[PDB]
């Protein structure tokens, strides 16, 4: 259940870092592991990734810190 | 001549008969042009296309 | 065979997957857009009128 | 029978010879879907070599846009006819008048936006009266060549197929006339000798019912029981 | 406190169709129950359309039998134009056997008990020969709405379209009732058309039954 | 084409019909009047909006 | 299978807080969503047993286009505000009430005399404004029971009595599918009332009326 991606662009104004950040996170949530931090509505990880964008808790920085820490572990 | 042929029939002269929806079941305003058109089917059928 | 279970699977796999719609003489960039499908009986694409 | 005609349907329906044009007038003795027998009036008819006439109607057969071309009798039994007139109605002809589509009750009002750009809306009454119902005829072909490692057999023995796929065939592998065929079943069992199935099936997504089977064979080969 | 109507009048104004009358009704109920009953009486009624006909000398539906003038397809449409009444069964088989030169109407069908023909003078087809006899067996079953043969789908059993509808033409006109020491009483006049298979009292009663069940869907009785 | 025709018909001012010259507290009862038939579709009326 | 129709049961009532109502029904037979929508719409619209304001006189005003000082508003405007007034009444048919008050401030519905049977449902609603220290307001409001929307010309300053508690009634029809089912209908009742009754009970009252009107049949 998602119609517009306007607020996602309001949180990341570049609109192309939107695509890369959402795609990187949704790939890391698709095939295995690293569970979504939002309740889902029986919808695919595309809408889940954009929804977690519009909750603000996903950008390039969170992926940087988490991938770096998974490298450190 | 069309007005005369209509006057032979029971239909009004302007040909605009009042009609009624099936959903609302009430009268449309501004009575409408109905009639009998000769129509044709063309050979662009959908299961040929799809 | 198109059995009883496959249609529910199809309604699973559509629900949030866009498609591209495209009139063939593509003049400008509104010649191609994206839409979320909703399954309709019949054999012809229903399309939102304003677009 | 088109309502608002032009008066030009008569000459079209006469000269485009899809109908049964009476070469001589008279009285119709025998009417059939197959044929019409014409007893000629006496003054219209030669003393020597006299006889009568018989018009063979052209039955259900393939068109050239894969539509239906067929004739149907329009004259009742025991009836005066005039020389140079129709005797049977063909495709889109009625009583000697060219009737392409149908007259229908029609209305001009915007109805819920279903008629948005140019969209003609049709009530279910029209399809219930079966009056845009039309007939298509497809000519499915299958050939039996001869290449290396053997000829192309027309048997029914087909590897790895269901018996329901076999059940709409004869003992030989050609479908019976009258089978309500479905999209994907086998009409003719064609095998490639190696051995592998490449038999003729229905083009995918159409219904149909077989009306006729033509079979041709090059000279030098025996024929099976259905041929 | 509203005044409930009763089935005040049934008038068989013709052999095909009849008018019924609803009286008395209050303001607003006129178009309400008029549109409601019209839409139900067109939508879903019982019916006795023809479904499957097995003509003996026929392989497939596009052949032409020797001795009948029309196509077999036009014979199938003329069978579609048939009207028949049953009472107690959901399906039945009929029988037609006739030869000789003459029209072939439904009055020559074997007239078995609960099977009833209401338009006997309707023509099926004509013949041309002394000795060429059509012979068909007709399955007639109950049903509702429209069932084309592509949906629900022997080599002799032909399939025709299902035309489950007892009616074609339904109308309703509201007007005032009697004085009766209270004005604004609305006289509902329903003018329907019937081929002759469903009695109009039975029709309006089944319509009320269906719409009452659809209100039963959430409110209690 | 169709929806603009419907809107242009829906906002215009005929000089007199049913309901011309009364007052209404809200557009909800305006729709309730038009679905009733106890008023015009369109008549110059003083209402309250917000 | 000729008597059977797919009886729906209400899948959810997405009700919003007080009087906004969105009631859904699925699955329905081909066509019946519109007849149920039209039946419930016309019945809730034109015929609901309810009570409203009928006629109000001003003790010092004998004309519609007039004014009393100390009031920011006009008497036509307070006719609008009294049409907005919402009252449930005991089974007595009519009773007169009043608005006798001398005081600076907005005049609310709670500052009406309570008068036993009559229960005002919205005390937060404000009728009119008074501002002067000697401008007194006094009028005679007369409620009545009835079953429709009665305008002025169909009938002291008159009030059009919106007896039906509903304020907006509307319905859309969308497609809803069951297993192999081609085209089955779905009723979506979106509806607002005045808060004198909860909306689902109003739906059941309308259904009860039409149920009696069919109880005469079968």
């Amino acid at each position: 259940a998602r119609v517009t991606v306007q607020d996602a662009v309001e949180k990341i104004g570049n609109r192309f870092d939107l695509v890369l950040v959402a795609a990187r996170r949704a790939r890391q949530m698709q095939v295995g592991g690293k569970d979504p931090l939002v309740p889902e509505e029986n919808d695919k990880t595309t809408v889940i990734a954009l929804r977690e964008i519009e909750e603000g808790l996903i950008n390039n920085q969170i992926l940087d810190v988490r991938e770096r820490q998974e490298q450190q572990e | 001549e069309i007005k005369e042929l209509l006057k032979l029939g029971d239909l009004p002269t302007s040909g605009q008969i009042r009609l009624y929806d099936g959903r609302t079941g009430e009268q449309f305003e501004r009575p409408v042009t109905v009639g009998y058109m000769y129509m044709l089917k063309l050979n662009h059928l959908v299961d040929d296309k799809m | 065979r198109e059995e009883a279970v496959v249609w529910d699977i199809l309604d699973e796999v559509i629900r949030e997957h866009p498609v591209l719609l495209n009139r063939a003489p593509t003049l400008h960039r509104l010649g191609i857009q994206a839409f979320e499908p909703v399954l309709i009986e019949g054999k012809a694409i229903q399309l939102h009128p304003l677009v | 029978k088109p309502l608002v005609g032009t008066g030009m349907e008569r000459a079209v329906a006469v000269d485009s010879g899809v109908t049964a044009v009476a070469k001589r007038g008279g009285v119709v003795q025998y009417v059939d879907a197959s044929r019409i027998v014409i007893k000629v009036n006496e003054d219209e008819m030669y003393p020597g070599e006299a006889g009568i006439d018989i018009y063979n109607l052209t039955k259900y057969t393939r068109s050239n846009q894969n539509t239906c071309i067929n004739q149907m009798p329009c004259v009742s039994l025991g009836e005066p006819v005039e020389r140079g007139d129709v005797l049977a109605d063909g495709p889109s002809t009625d009583l000697g008048e060219l009737a392409l589509g149908q007259n229908m009750r029609v209305a001009f009002m915007p109805w819920n936006g279903y008629n948005f750009e140019d969209s003609i809306l049709v009530s279910e009454r029209v399809v219930q009266e079966d009056r845009f119902t039309t007939i298509h005829i497809q000519e499915l072909a299958c050939v039996s060549r001869d290449t290396k490692l053997g000829p192309e057999e027309i048997t029914a023995d087909i590897p790895n197929v269901g018996e329901a796929a076999l059940s709409k065939l004869d003992e030989s592998g050609i479908v019976y006339i009258g089978a309500e065929v479905t999209g994907g079943d086998i009409l003719v069992g064609k095998v490639t000798p190696k051995v592998k199935d490449s038999s003729l099936r229905v083009p995918n997504g159409v219904s149909g019912t077989v009306i006729d089977v033509q079979v041709f064979t090059r000279d030098g080969v025996e024929k099976d029981k259905r041929a | 406190e509203f005044l409930k109507p009763r089935l005040v009048d049934i008038e068989q104004v013709s052999s095909t169709h009849a008018k019924v009358t609803l009286e008395p009704l209050e303001r607003g109920f006129g178009h309400t129950l008029g549109n409601a009953l019209r839409r139900i009486l067109l939508s879903s009624m019982p019916g006795c359309a023809v479904t499957e006909v097995e003509i003996d000398g026929v392989l497939h539906e596009y052949s032409t039998k020797e001795g009948v003038q029309e196509d077999i397809l036009e014979i199938l449409l003329n069978l579609k134009g048939l009207a028949v009444r049953v009472q107690g069964k959901d399906e039945v088989i009929l029988t037609l056997n006739k030869s000789g030169i003459g029209p072939v109407t439904a009055a020559d069908i074997t007239h078995d008990g609960d099977v009833e023909i209401v338009k006997p003078q309707h023509v099926i087809c004509h013949l041309t020969d002394e000795n060429a006899s059509i012979s068909m067996r007709i399955k007639v079953q109950r049903g509702r709405g429209y069932v084309p043969a592509s949906t629900r789908i022997p080599i002799g059993r032909l399939l025709v379209d299902a035309c489950y509808s007892p009616v074609e033409r339904i109308a309703y006109n509201v007007e005032a009732a009697r004085v009766e020491q209270r004005t604004d009483l609305d006289k509902l006049v329903i003018e329907m058309e019937t081929n002759g298979t469903i009695d109009p009292e039975e029709a309006i009663r089944r319509a009320a039954t269906i719409l009452a069940e659809q209100l039963e869907a959430f409110v209690d009785l | 084409q169709d929806v603009v025709l419907g809107l242009y018909y829906m906002t215009r001012d005929c000089v007199n019909a049913k309901g011309e010259g009364m007052v209404l507290t809200g557009p909800k009862e305006a729709e309730r009047l038009y679905r009733s038939g106890l008023a015009s579709l369109h008549a110059r009326v003083k209402v309250r909006i917000t």
